[PDB]
RNA sequence: UGGCUCUGCCAACGCUACGGCUUGGCGGGCUUAGGUGGUCAGCCGGUUCUGUCCUGCUUCGGCGAAACGGUUCGGCAAAACGUCGAUUACUGAAAAUGGAAAGGCGGGGCCGACUU
RNA sequence: GUGCCCAUCACCU
RNA sequence: GGGGCAGGCUGGGA
């Protein structure tokens, strides 16, 4: 059957992207908790946290570590969001256990991504 | 169910199992070039491996055959995403119509029997019938000699559909001896072909307290005559009628232990096989003196839990002494 | 051009399949909406911008757009609050991406033999 | 010129702009989106006459081609048709013209 | 230098954004892209002044023309009148004053 | 200097409850100031990364605009005015990042 | 999802092209799989230091001998399940992607006891 | 590389 | 003394 490829197969985009849905698949439903008030705060959050596929995505069919610097830096950015939803949003948008289990899911995008990174710039 | 089975590929081909087989196939392998490739497009990969299978015309791609050499050298040949799907497609339309005859003592790649369910059974099994004597027998290459030909009477005595019959002769051709080690159609296969020894001790031999895993069978008896009889039959049998040669056997008393699936079972205690012991011990060590102490905690959690059945304290206590991080 | 205005007329077959889809989306997966249909109908945009230049580089955007809108798929699919793509609309979507994705492909091969 | 572009661009969104307020709310955020490729290629084209460097000369052309692209969908794809394939005819013509100048544009700044 | 064209642009928009909020919801996207224009011009400007490389000036620029499109586009934008050709004037006047003073601070680094 | 982005965090801290607050009625503005407010951890999290002064003084704009939107929202009349203590009390929390940043800009500029 | 390019009411920052718009209320309509481990199929040794057992029967060849998991204990094993019967009979040219059963063997299953 | 069983992690019924 | 089990302690295959 050979699986539709797609050009420029990179693995560190694909398996950068699929642990990386798990940290939406984590993020997603709490950020959808996030109530009417701090709407902009989701709605922003929600364009990091969404945003950040394709970030990841455009960095692997990029032959330019510039994109893979900017998906850090919005990898980095979602950790903010991260302390902002716990400690910054009024009623809590994300209880220190959501934010310490995000803060694990988003460390193993972190660590492909540093890899990624490192493996790019070598 | 009432025997026949003559209608399979239209179920190994419908989307809600292929889906199970997608699932199933993926689960674990989601970190792998395999499913990453094959995600992107998943759903229009299993419509083309749909229309690939429910059409006659899936081509199983080609094994990558290495060598892992871990335990011991085993040309472990490997299998591509759309492949290691099309196996799972067909083991669980296939598997449970084959797993469902298996003899309740086969406690291989069958679901709710496991490694420890026949560590269970051949301990209960031993301290019920106060078993004075045991057999344990291995086939050689077992795996690398299925005959796949005796097999695919096993295999056809049970799929009868004219179009799964060819599925499975696409992943496994009906030819020479050699069932690739490393394929889920393999272990199930090899369990189906493994399990006539299993009818030759429980139908045959009339031998009630036994225990099989694949090509491990343990025989508890009461006489290490009788059950030197019974293996004699067993060997004869596995060889003039599946080609398996037998390794390693033993007709020991129940005493020197049944060294059952990494436990040495007596019909009291059941401690772990020393080489596991020791194979975790090692690779402590060497995670040691890699530089991760922190996914050891996870590692030892887990051998804990492997090792809680066992009783171990012959390594916790070890591991204590050469670095004194708290075990337990 | 033949591929420009090849690859945009097949990637209008997913926007005329995902936009109803997009639309759909109920508001609370709205931002998630918002970006998809950016996503979906912004693919226009980076084919475009393909097919004005050369550069394979943009070509590998267009990839990279398609990536993300297969991504889009799989995440509204996932998303189980209110609910959006149903499993036989991300197999339908990406059918029609992956028509999208061959012409692209051969696309970037014309490109880079020159 | 820079000023004579975007004054021929209004007549585009002076045509479009009416086209994509009649969009129902059913696609409210799709009229949004073309609204925003509609009223914003002006800022394409004003930053290309300011900044001369013919790179966003071709985001201008790529904002029109995104542009008439538009018009496909909003005619094509909007599946209630928000748009008549006249409003198609004189609008691609709106863009024709507006294209002109940009391809003349493109001429002047990459003939030197 | 930044601090002055912010402080005359925020005339403009201490005119405009009342006006531009006046805009109807009809021609609501018109009206959000026009007071992102109009406030994010600001931006326009302080990252002109904040940092130094003409592109921002002429960014700066851009934006200020941006904002001249929009007072020609609300004025007549629609039966749903956005902004009366008064207001228009009468923005295009302090628009004027910024783009005089931005087009002096283009010179004066040119 | 990621002290910047935790003493940021404080700016956020107080100037996100006076944005969650900005009614639907200023929402362009709410929406450009929470983006300019919350987004401003992004141009000091690009700065870290980049360690380029484009993309310090891109920081210092954004602190800047951040600075706007106080004077902006200030005058933007009616019960949700940001207070003129607000506006105070967040130019010293910014002045805090504002200064880090100096120190920041000063000691890539003068290597 | 702090919606609605959506209406009625009433207001009043305001803006009005004087129509309204905006905005605020106020009604109303629209809006189980998973991840990561680990097991085990899946080693061969070598060596004594050890700890602890065992070292007999004998036919004379050899065979030997070294506190519970509900891993529970009874009762059943009719049924269902399994398997062989069987891709048989039987229908039909043909089993052709129809298809049994009498039985036989099981314990997988069942029944209670007690515990989980 | 394969599954079975198990442990943990995530997650709501 | 010889054997059985278990704990080590190490060679390889890793």
């Amino acid at each position: 059957m050979e699986p539709i490829e797609e050009a420029t197969k990179c693995y560190d985009q694909m398996l950068i992207v699929e642990r990386y849905e798990r940290v939406i698949s984590y993020l997603y439903p709490i950020a959808q908790s996030i109530p009417r008030k701090h709407g902009v705060a989701r709605e922003m959050f929600l364009k990091c946290l969404l945003g950040q596929v394709e970030l990841f995505i455009v960095a692997g069919k990029s032959n330019q570590v510039s994109k893979l610097y900017a998906a850090d830096a919005g990898l980095a950015m979602l950790r903010f969001w991260l302390r902002f939803l716990a400690g910054i949003q009024k009623p809590h948008a994300m209880t220190p256990h959501q934010v310490e289990t995000a803060q694990v899911l988003i460390a193993e995008v972190g660590r492909i991504l540093g890899s990624w990174i490192a493996r790019v710039n070598r | 169910m009432g025997k026949r089975h003559r209608n399979l590929i239209d179920q190994i081909t419908t989307w809600e199992n292929l889906l199970d087989a997608y699932r199933k196939t993926s689960h674990g392998k989601r970190r792998t070039w395999g499913y990453l490739e094959f995600k992107e497009y998943d759903l229009a990969n299993l419509l083309a491996l749909q229309a690939e299978l429910k059409a006659g015309n899936y081509e199983r791609g080609p094994y990558r055959e290495f060598l892992v050499y871990e335990p011991k050298p085993r040309l472990i040949s490997a299998l591509e995403f759309k492949d290691r799907l099309v196996q799972h497609a067909l083991c669980n339309i296939v598997a449970p119509i084959f797993e469902a005859g298996l003899l309740p003592y086969t406690y291989a790649c069958r679901p709710d029997k496991g490694t420890h369910a026949g560590v269970c059974h051949v301990q209960a099994e031993l301290r019920r019938t106060r078993a004075t004597h045991f057999l344990k027998s291995d086939f050689s290459k077992f795996f690398p000699s299925i005959d796949r030909a005796a097999l695919y009477a096993m295999i056809d005595k049970k799929i009868h559909c004219a179009a799964t019959r060819r599925l499975l002769r696409v992943v496994l051709p009906d030819e020479g001896v050699g069932i690739p080690i490393g394929s889920l159609t393999s272990q199930l296969f090899a369990n189906v072909y493994g399990g006539a020894v299993d009818r030759l001790l429980h139908d045959e031999l009339k031998q009630r307290h036994w225990a099989r895993y694949m090509d491990d069978i343990v025989v508890l008896g009461d006489d290490p005559e009788e059950l030197r009889a019974v293996f004699y039959r067993l060997r004869d049998f596995a060889s003039e009628r599946l080609g398996l040669k037998i390794s390693h056997w033993q007709v020991a008393p129940v005493s020197r232990g049944i060294n059952f699936l990494g436990y040495r079972i007596w019909p009291t205690h059941k401690l772990l096989r020393k080489s596991s012991v020791k194979r975790a011990k090692r690779k402590v060590a060497n995670f040691i003196k890699h530089g991760e102490d922190e996914s050891l905690q996870r590692f030892l959690a887990s051998w804990s839990g492997h090792a809680q059945w066992a009783d171990t304290h012959n390594l916790f206590t070890w591991m204590e002494e050469q670095y004194g991080i708290a075990c337990h």
